[PDB]
């Protein structure tokens, strides 16, 4: 894979590479598959390889990464959130 | 004791590309 | 995603954020979503965005969450398991 | 080496509600 | 879930509430789940909630364990294979 | 850096029973 | 599962017994399996078990393994991406 | 905090063979 513009990747604290659940609110497919840094400001989220068949432009689908943490911090963590408006700039 | 815990959400964003034959 | 009375959370020790699966026993289904916190003593479960495609409003579902622990502790942890009522309050 | 266990189990609950269009 | 006769477990290195991937030879399924010691020497394997929508009684699955382990450990670890016959009797 | 690796298999178990209305 | 040419194995930096998740591009099949070394040079991507109802002889795959590592490792760490022919030999 | 990061990657291998009933 997923293509995601790197504003986006540098709000939501992702790293190329870093592992991402794509869930599509339009058709229900849920898949893992990986961030890959897409142009910046561009708006980008291009689905790349077999996630294509599930996944599709046009979609709206939440873009999600888990971390393992010890039991202390997972209590306190604060994860980052991103909306964002019909043309996947933050809000 | 480890658990999985959400870090990173981008909420309700558009797919706008797909490709099935990407090299990269 | 997932909506959880804050009670169960306590009595499974979830916390918000923390990843879970849902199983669904009227229809198979099988995801992977987070845990959000639930007016407590609701008995609310509410199945939010894209999995709301797949666990439907009356289903009976397990919620599990899972950890990774040394040897040693996974030998002598005991897991939280709650069993609920048809108003989903613990027995 | 680290074992992957179960931790938490909510058994038998009713989904009460469920919403596609959820934003939170 | 899925309950496993206790000689299986000693053999594959299982806990109770250790996480299991079924794999079903016969329909292609594939879900997680977690091990339940089943009574010792009854060959059980017992698919219990929503995971028996996927996974019948008569298939013939292969069950498997994951570690996290370091690098160096990861190189070197020599994983517990069961073969088991007609009856789940370990071979 | 943490690897996934197998470290149990039981190969071609024969499903003996199956409960959806399990508790436990 | 899966048998992987020896070769990349050590150019992807697979080991025996490691969890490989394989995505087909044909048909959008994803499921979990482990790498099994197959012979050096010989181009083998061998489907075996379960994962055979999924993934078919002829079928373009990607086969992709994650880790674990501390937010330092992680924005520092180059994964090693290993592109094929047709005969499924390193480029 | 543990990150979940992409380590190894073959793309676009052609599948050989397939077994359905393969022991080992
Ligand atoms: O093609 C895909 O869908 C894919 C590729 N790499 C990793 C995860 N998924
Ligand atoms: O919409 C969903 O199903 C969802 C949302 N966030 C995380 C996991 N799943
Ligand atoms: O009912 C099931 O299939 C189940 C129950 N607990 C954990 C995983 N799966
Ligand atoms: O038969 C399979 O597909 C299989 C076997 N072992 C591990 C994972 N998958």
């Amino acid at each position: 894979x997923v293509t995601i513009d790197a504003d986006l990747m540098d709000a939501a604290d992702l790293l190329e590479g870093e592992q991402v659940t794509i869930v599509d609110i339009d058709n229900g497919a849920r898949l893992v598959t990986y961030a890959i840094t897409g142009e910046r400001g561009s708006g980008v989220i291009g689905i790349n390889g077999a996630a294509a068949h599930l996944v599709h432009p046009g979609d709206l689908v939440i873009l999600i990464a888990y971390a393992t943490m010890d039991d202390a911090r997972a209590r306190t963590y604060q994860p980052r959130i991103v909306f964002v408006d019909a043309y996947n700039k933050p809000i | 004791m480890l658990r999985t815990m959400l870090k990173s959400k981008i909420h309700r964003a558009t797919v706008t590309c797909a490709d099935l034959h990407y090299v990269g």
